[PDB]
Order: structure tokens, then sequence, then C-alpha cells
């Protein structure tokens, strides 16, 4: 019986792999259902019982994953958001938590959830050179938005966000001004990125990347940096409040920004931002997803 | 198998506030996205709100945006639905459900509660 | 003893100086393993310095060395290099390279934790 059942199970496992593989090919051109940012890394092992052997996706902490379908309770179908990465099998939180426990027992070693749902396209948010609401920063950011609207026409959505999305004590600030409106704007930003178009936000209340680091918006922070305090004073002529936060932005650790635009010429800064966003467009629109 | 139990339903008034809760069994609560669905009599249940695993991301139906707020605490295995500005159109049986996926489709949820009835007097 | 981590590039430098450390791994290809550097000063407990992911896409530095040190990795040659610039006397210690364990599921804290590293070099001295 032990031999006969192993033969029947091998034929059943072989057929399940063929259909699982066929389901994977269908998912190459399917729309992205949602995206997650990972808090863990995953190195697939032969014993993980992947629906198709060797076609589980490897990823690292803080990676972004585009999810296409639910295969079963243990497995999703999706891809790492990176050029050259194709759709594969991604473990669900149910599966990841069991693999994590097995590892801890093997090595004799309440975890934070491994995935956070984030927008399918990370929203672009500009910070710098100084405070928003003033002419110098507003003019330079409007110049960058106008360039993006032309360079990425038909591929980008630019929208204004007047709600304080940093509130996504803070109790007093939320009492100043409505979590309903903030949550509504958050969901609106998620919706704008659903079809994988680039999303750029004119967020009035976001002047520093620490104000939106703890959110699930996972934004692309673009730092328009005027390195010379004298040039800023020249352009301004409330200088005191403006010069202080430009100093504050310069003090920020560099890894808190995704792009630092410190080029001495504005046209070179626009090309730098355009090159970065074209690479992000490629990473989110692989050639295999278009047929 | 996760068991879910809703509570908090009853007879309420338009303009008031009501807080529903759902307690889950098992030790894998944080591995599931939690959703709330509501059901008119004789009709199929429809999406209300969903909250992701850590509670950092939520989605709300258009008709309840700004009025209803889903939340969770993984330490008590509990999901909440804060319903403010109750309208007569909110009268329904409310169900909580658990999914290993992220979704607002009924078919992609794996475990369901028995529901709790909310009647909003006009 | 099939796995061996050979380290080179230590020595003594004047403060504000620079040095390059390197570690060549042999015995395994270590293609999905992290690789990092720890250091230990006399009378001080061992402490994390820097680590690089198996892919080379992600690096992790201790705050005490951020901006001054940089790590790189050549997997074809199975080597890691640590460029240390603007060296300070508090950087004086024996530096050990290490290969991460065969992690199946891991978070960022694995990179900073010595007991998550499986193989170690013998150490190289670095003074001021």
């Amino acid at each position: 019986s032990d031999v006969s059942l192993e033969e029947d199970r091998e034929a059943l496992r072989k057929e399940a792999e063929r259909q699982a593989l066929a389901q994977l090919e269908k998912a190459k051109t399917k729309p992205v259902a949602f995206a997650v940012r990972t808090n863990v890394g995953y190195n697939p092992s032969p014993g993980d019982e992947v629906p198709v052997q060797g076609v589980a996706i490897t990823f690292e902490p803080k990676d972004f994953l585009h999810i296409k379908e639910k295969y079963n309770n243990d497995w999703w179908i999706g891809r790492l958001v990176k050029e050259g990465c194709e759709v594969g099998f991604i473990p669900s939180p149910v599966k990841l938590d069991s693999l994590r426990l097995l590892q801890e027992q093997t090595l004799r070693q309440e975890h934070v959830p491994p995935y956070d749902v984030v927008p399918s396209m990370r929203p672009i948010i500009l910070v710098g050179p100084s405070l928003k609401g003033y002419e110098v920063t507003d003019m330079m950011q409007k110049a960058l938005f106008d360039f993006l609207k032309h360079r990425f026409d038909g591929r980008i959505s630019i929208t204004r966000v007047t709600a304080d999305i940093s509130l996504a004590h803070i109790i007093i600030e939320r009492s100043n001004t409505s979590l309903a409106e903030v949550q509504s704007e958050i969901e609106r930003i998620f919706e704008l990125a659903r079809t994988l178009q680039l999303v750029a936000l004119d967020a009035d209340t976001i002047n520093h990347p620490a104000q939106l680091s703890k959110t699930s918006l996972a934004p692309i922070i673009v730092y328009i940096k005027i390195t010379s305090p004298k040039v800023l004073q020249r352009l301004i002529k409330h200088l005191n409040v403006q010069i202080a936060a430009s100093e504050k932005l310069a003090q920020c650790p560099p890894e808190m920004f995704d792009i630092i635009l410190d080029e001495n010429q504005l046209e070179d800064a626009c090309e730098h931002l355009a090159e970065y966003l074209e690479a992000y467009w490629k990473a989110t629109h692989p050639p295999s997803s278009t047929p | 198998q996760v068991q879910l139990q809703e509570s908090g339903g009853g007879l309420v008034q338009a303009g008031g506030s009501l807080r529903l809760s759902c307690v889950a069994s098992g030790r894998t609560f944080s591995s599931y996205a939690m959703g709330w669905f509501r059901q008119a009599p004789g009709k199929e249940r429809e999406f209300v709100a969903a909250i992701d695993w850590s509670g950092g991301t939520a989605s709300h139906a258009d008709s309840v945006k700004g009025r209803f707020t889903i939340s969770r605490d993984n330490a008590k295995n509990t999901v909440y639905l804060q319903m403010n500005s109750l309208k007569p159109e909110d009268t329904a049986v409310y169900y909580c459900a658990a999914s290993s996926y992220w979704s607002r489709s009924v078919d992609e949820y794996d475990y369901w509660g028995q529901g709790t009835q909310v009647t909003v007097s006009s």
C-alpha cells in the first residue's frame, strides 16, 4: 500500500504542478490586485511545498511586491517590483508565520506582520528647498510638477492633497484639524495608483520626510536641495522660518530621501528625476505584463 | 480553523454612534486581514470595510466613507467597526470575516462570523 | 574544515586616516547568505559594524560608522571589502568578518545579531 499510494500521490502532485504552472502563465498579463511592502526577507527552501518546485519568489526586507492572484491559503501569485523579476509564488502571511516558527524551533530561537499593504505605485512627494506655502518653494516645486506633467504625459497623475496626511501630541493636532478626511485622502491616493500610473502629490503639510515615515503610503521622497544658504536668502528677497528648515532638511540623514536633487543646474536636476522615474516605470511595467 | 463572534448589534437611532466588535479564536489572528460585510434581508452581503494585518492600511466602502472606521488590536484578537452618523440605510446584519488575502470579495475570505443585527430607527 | 574566511587589510593608521579590509570566503558559494563585519575592543563586548545582503542591494551600517565606512561584495570571487575612511581612535579593535546563516525568514535585526551568523574569520587588528 505504501508503494501504491506513493504512485497515486506522485501522479496527483505532477498534475497539480502542471495546472499551477499554467495558472502562473495566465497571471503574467493580469492586473495588479494590490501591493505590499515587506518587513521580512524570504529565502525559499525545497521543503516549503511551493505549488511549483523552484518558482517561489525571493525577496528582502523593505522590498515591494505586486500581487496578482490568490492561489490558496498559503500562496499568492505575484512579482518583486524590480526590473528582470517575473511573476512567481509568494507565501501568504499564514505560510510565512509557519515557516518562521519552524526556523525558530530548528535554531532553538508575537512578531510584527510580515507585509504592509501599500499603494501599487509609490506616490511622489517633493520636499524642499524650504517651507511650502511660500513663494520660493512653491515656485520651484510647481516648476518640477510642470516638467513631470510634460515628460510623463499620459503616464502620471498629479493631484493636490490639502489634508494633513502626516496624521495618518498628535491627539491635539488631530483636534486642530478630521481623521475621516485624512483616511479618505489616503484611500484616494491608493485608488489613483491602482492602474499603475505614476502618482505625484502636492502635499501642503509635508515639509520633512519624518512627517510621513510611519505611514503605509510608502512615498518616494524627492529632495529639492539648495545647498547655499546665501542663494536662498537671495531668492526670498519671513526669512527666519524659511532658512531654519532648509538647515533642518540639510541635517536630515541621507537615507531618509529617495532622490536628492542637488544638481547645480535646474535642467540637470529635472533629467536626474526623469531618469529615476523612467527606471521606476520599467520596474513596475515589465515587458511580459503588456501582452 | 478560526472562529469569529460578532457583538454589539441592537436597536439604535439615526445620528447616533455604535461600536461593533468581533473576537477571533486561535493564535494566528495577526496572519489574517479582517473584513466587515453587511446584509440587507434576502440579499447577498456586501463589502463595508477591511483592515490589513498590522492595522496600518484600511479600505472603506463609498457609502460609509468618513462615517465608519475599522480598526483592530492583535493583542486581544479583536476587530472593531466604529459607526458614527448612523443613517436608516445602515440597517443590516453585519458580519466579520478573516482572509489570508487582501480583498473586498466575499469569495476570497476564509472564515466568517454568524453576524450581528443593527436596526437604525429613523 | 571546508569553510574558510581569510581576512586581509588591517594595520595601524593615524587618526583621520583610511584603510581597506577584505575577506575571501571559500568552501561554499554562499549565494543566498549575508556577509558582515563585527569588531571587538579590549574590555568591550563584541559589536556590529556593517553587513551586506546576499544580493548586494541592501547594506546596513552601525550609527557609529555611517558615512565613514562602506561595504561592497563580489560574489563571483566570494569576497567582501570594507572601506573605512576618517578613522577615529574609538574604531580601534580586532575586526572579524562573518557569513550569515541560511536564513529562511528574517528581518533587518538578523543583520545586526552575531548569533545569526554561522561562519567567522580569525580577525584582523586595526589600531586608531
